């Protein structure tokens, strides 16, 4: 009669009395959408793998995709040559429609998974290396992966990427930032910044009209997430 | 009976007053007294309280009025009270200061001195000493109404960057961005008070913003030039904007008052030095407006 | 619903993840180490109240020629917490750091004595509990004034009564400019809390 | 919590290397090493006599 | 909440509620005027002898 303080998700009210609320006579169950699928939570929804990139290699090669790793890097013009650059988590959040499903939240504590499905013919050899380097375009110039030697590139954490032995890799890129719980509104996140390096050049028969392809693909999804503070904004 | 010396050579460093800026450790200050065991009594029968009157749990647990609002029938709904306060409807959650008044005197025919004068809540006044803070804030919003004023009033949190207006000498909030229908209040933590018979509410806001400690700069040197420290000091703002307009008959007055109290519980601080670009100068009110205040400088 | 008013006090809370007192230990153990609790502990640390105090040679100088000036500013912790309280008890430890261009044709030394509060120079004697240092061999003067009072506690800036507790007299021989630092002794504590006065910000003094 | 000094005045004589010509007594020679507890082994397997 | 009738020496009040009275945090004893003399009641005060008259006789 005096105490009407009820609680919604994140919302509380303050009335004089309980305002004479009427409702359903009996809450009988109806159409069977509950019996067709269980409800997917928002921590369950940010664990779906997405098709991000589709990298094709031909050897070849006129392009930069088969320049091998330099044994020495003597100057910043002749930096280390790579394939692609994924600037996590700003790539994994925008793709797959995730950012239009974690809107109206503020802080995030994620761990990015990376999987490489690989599919090449038996008549082609080679080897790559999938290194990640946190703050790789924030730290001073000499400390980045793109300026060190071949022994220094491979010494970074990662996994071997041989063709005939590995058709799938599982790498767990950790929560690797100094700030507690990544900001989203006015976001400049870009903490861990991934790379893909070829160690040996891709090898095939030197006669052409043969089409020695590689066709890498990249899957990423989050893990061990905690999504906490509600807001009204978001970056587009 | 007079043997030779058996002790080793004691090494040595000549440091008079080694580590004087620490509250623990035996200090070499000579007492100018009769007894070396000079012991004052305990705190019995001296101060007429029994509460330990210096713990930060009690000093910062002292309520102070910050804002006095005037909520009118002229003012619209779903829009905070913009009154020339200038903060008023947008109270920044956080322990250090956020407001300032500027005193403009004259020196020559074309030169003036603009001295920033700040108000000081006791939660604010302790935080000026220390550099980095972390505290669970509190606010007790009270409506000063008659028996006949009714309505519904909303207070909602928002974490992060506060909307501002940088000026030549001060920072004002920006009520162009908090109106509408351009900034909804449907996903924030909120409380919808009722002016029918309920009057007061205390809204405890714990500390959550992506860092272990914020800064205690606040509004010192906050202007168009230097306003990084103002953003990294609060974890957002409360916002008092009305859901439903004030319903008042012609007998009672159309103006009600909203008094915003402030304190801070569970306070912890980091360094015993001021983070500001100036010493802790306490403002002494001059007798006549033509007189100026002595300024502490930074040479040694 | 009737025409009237009630109080019905509501301590309603926002974010309620964990207990607050538990996270504050975990936050300071990785960011501070030191856990500041009581403001009584900040009256034990010697913060420098002046940077330069050019004392004229051969003059018994009371520190109240500097204390009346430097209790206004609140630069240290004694005069900054002189505004949040009204009474105090306990003696004031003083340290004096020599910064003089010393001269070899003299033997520089430093004395110290007691006067009761707010007396002038000549209206007190000199035989009392003393201390002496020699700044050629010891630049720091390590002196603690006790609490010898008529009253159990003292309000700040009292009436026409004077000489009701004891303080320092500072005697030298040469024109020694120094640094002065202070804090209260082991049993120095304030009391009787009031609300705080204002603060003063930056004074950049733009022309228009 | 920060009491006054209770220890007496320790007397002093400035003698660097007091009694250096004696085979016993702890000597103040600074080792230019990584570890203060720099301990060589015993006389086992070094000199080919016992 | 309804019954606020308090009693002084010879004086009584009648309010709507107990008007939210705040007081001292802890009533600690102070200066020792109680330890120097016991309080003299008004029935104790009208038992002090007075020098009224001083009569001198010469014969």
């Amino acid at each position: 009669s005096e105490n009407s303080v009820e609680t919604q998700e994140i919302t509380t009210f303050h009335d004089v009395e309980t305002p004479n609320r009427i409702d359903t006579p009996m809450a009988q169950d109806t159409s069977s959408a509950r019996n067709m699928d269980d409800t997917h939570s928002i921590i369950q929804f940010l664990q779906r793998p997405v098709l991000i990139d589709n990298i094709e290699i031909i050897a070849g090669t006129t392009a930069d995709a088969n320049k091998p790793l330099s044994r020495y890097v003597l100057d910043q013009q002749n930096s280390q040559k790579y394939v692609r650059s994924w600037t996590l988590p700003s790539t994994v959040l925008r793709a797959g429609g995730k950012a239009q499903k974690l809107a109206n939240f503020k802080y995030l504590r994620c761990d990015v998974q990376v999987k490489l499905v690989l599919n090449a013919n038996p008549f082609v050899a080679g080897r790559m290396y999938l290194a990640y380097s946190p703050y790789d375009d924030k730290v001073d110039t000499a400390r980045s992966v793109l300026q060190t030697s071949r022994a220094g590139v491979t010494g970074y954490p990662g996994v071997e990427l041989d063709f005939q032995l590995d058709n799938s890799v599982e790498m767990t890129i950790p929560y690797a930032s100094f700030q507690e719980a990544y900001d989203l509104v006015t976001g400049t996140e870009d903490f861990v910044q991934l790379y893909l390096f070829p160690i040996t050049p891709v090898l095939g028969p030197k006669s052409e009209s043969e089409s020695s392809k590689v066709d890498i693909s990249v899957y990423m999804w989050l893990s061990n997430i905690s999504l906490v503070i509600p807001t009204y904004r978001i970056n587009p | 009976s007079k043997p030779r010396n058996q002790q080793q050579v004691c090494p040595l460093q000549n440091v008079p007053a080694w580590g004087y800026s620490l509250y623990k450790g035996i200090d070499m200050s000579v007492p100018l007294a009769y007894d070396p065991n000079n012991e004052l009594g305990d705190l019995k029968d001296v101060f007429p309280s029994a509460v330990d009157e210096m713990a930060i749990g009690y000093v910062c647990g002292n309520p102070a009025v910050k804002h006095v609002l005037t909520w009118k029938t002229t003012d619209a709904i779903q829009k905070p009270i913009a009154n020339g306060d200038d903060w008023g409807g947008v109270i920044p959650v956080g322990m250090p200061c956020y407001s300032k008044s500027i005193r403009t005197t004259r020196i020559s025919a074309t030169e003036n001195r603009e001295t920033e004068v700040m108000d000081a809540a006791p939660c604010e006044y302790v935080a000026n000493m220390f550099s980095y803070w972390r505290a669970t804030m509190c606010y007790r919003i009270t409506v000063v109404k008659t028996a006949f004023h009714t309505g519904r009033l909303e207070i909602f949190f928002e974490p992060g960057v506060i909307p501002v207006k940088p000026t030549v000498n001060n920072i004002g909030p920006d009520q162009d961005r908090l109106t509408g229908a351009v900034a909804p209040s449907d996903n924030n933590y909120k409380y919808i008070l009722d002016l029918t018979n309920d009057t007061e509410v205390t809204i405890r806001v714990p500390f959550v913003s992506n860092k272990m400690f914020l800064k205690t700069a606040g509004i010192y040197g906050a202007n168009s030039e230097n306003n990084w420290n103002f953003h990294e000091s609060f974890s957002g703002f409360l916002c008092i904007r009305p859901v439903t307009k004030l319903m008042a008959p012609d007998t009672v007055s159309d103006n009600v008052s909203i008094v915003v109290w402030k304190w801070a519980e569970d306070v912890v601080v980091v360094e015993p030095k001021p983070l500001t670009s100036g010493p802790t100068q306490v403002y002494r009110p001059p007798p006549t407006a033509s007189t100026a205040v002595e300024v502490l400088n930074v040479e040694l | 619903i009737n025409i009237g008013n009630k109080t019905n006090e509501n301590v309603i809370s926002f974010f309620d993840s964990t207990d607050a007192e538990t996270q504050n230990h975990n936050a300071l153990m990785k960011g501070c180490g030191e856990f500041i609790v009581n403001l009584r502990t900040l009256l034990r640390t010697f913060r420098t109240i002046t940077d330069n105090w050019i004392l004229q040679a051969n003059t018994k100088t009371p520190i109240t020629d500097l204390t009346n000036t430097t209790d206004a500013q609140g630069r240290d912790y004694m005069s900054y917490l002189s505004y949040l309280y009204r009474f105090y008890r306990g003696g004031r430890r003083y340290k004096f750091f020599n910064t003089t261009p010393l001269k070899q044709s003299q033997t520089c030394y430093i004395r110290s004595f007691l006067i009761p509060r707010n007396y002038s120079a000549d209206e007190i004697n000199v035989d009392g509990p003393s201390h002496i240092t020699y700044p050629v061999i010891n630049p720091v003067h390590e002196v603690e004034v006790p609490f010898y009072s008529q009253y159990r506690k003292i309000p700040i800036a009292s009436t026409s009564d004077k000489g009701y507790d004891s303080s320092l007299m500072y005697f030298s021989n040469t024109a020694t400019t120094q640094i002065v630092a202070r804090a209260g002794n082991d049993d120095f504590t304030f009391g009787w809390m009031i609300g705080p006065p204002q603060l003063q910000g930056e004074s950049r003094s733009v022309a228009p």
